[PDB]
């Protein structure tokens, strides 16, 4: 394992839930553009290829390979606190 | 912003999107209590759950 790994899985864990965050608000109430983030379109293309494919560690395709690892963690992940998972259960800022 | 956005600078500035692999990330990462690939409907479920 190396550090800035978890740097570059921090994000893409992120950007994913963005995708899919964008998506949702989008169809259910919007104006102005939901999206925010610049690759949150790579990271949709990603989310559509994933329910479609079932090869997973078979998949040649880095971000399918990737994509999966990273839900899964977050979903199985019930630890006191990790560097994703927490501030996603328990989102800090509040109103 | 948004709270799960917060400073993506500090890790976007590395090139932009990475070649990780499910390897890399497990090794990194791993799944709390036995390691898996949560896949189909599953996916969209678990993304639905930040709102
Ligand atoms: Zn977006
Ligand atoms: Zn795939
Ligand atoms: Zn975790």
């Amino acid at each position: 394992a190396d550090p800035e790994k978890r740097k570059l899985i921090q994000q893409q864990l992120v950007l994913l839930l963005h995708a899919h965050k964008c998506q949702r608000r989008e169809q259910a109430n919007g104006e102005v553009r939901a999206c925010s983030l610049p690759h949150c379109r790579t990271m949709k293309n990603v989310l559509n290829h994933m329910t479609h494919c079932q090869a997973g560690k078979a998949c040649q395709v880095a971000h399918c390979a990737s994509s999966r690892q990273i839900i899964s963690h977050w979903k199985n992940c019930t630890r006191h606190d990790c560097p994703v998972c927490l501030p996603l259960k328990n989102a800090s800022d509040k109103r | 912003s948004d709270l799960a956005c917060r400073l993506l600078g500090q890790s976007m500035d590395e090139s932009g999107l990475p070649q990780l692999t499910s390897y890399d990330c497990e090794v990194n990462a791993p799944i709390q209590g036995s390691r898996n690939l949560l896949q189909g409907e599953e996916l969209l479920r678990a993304l639905d759950q930040v709102n």
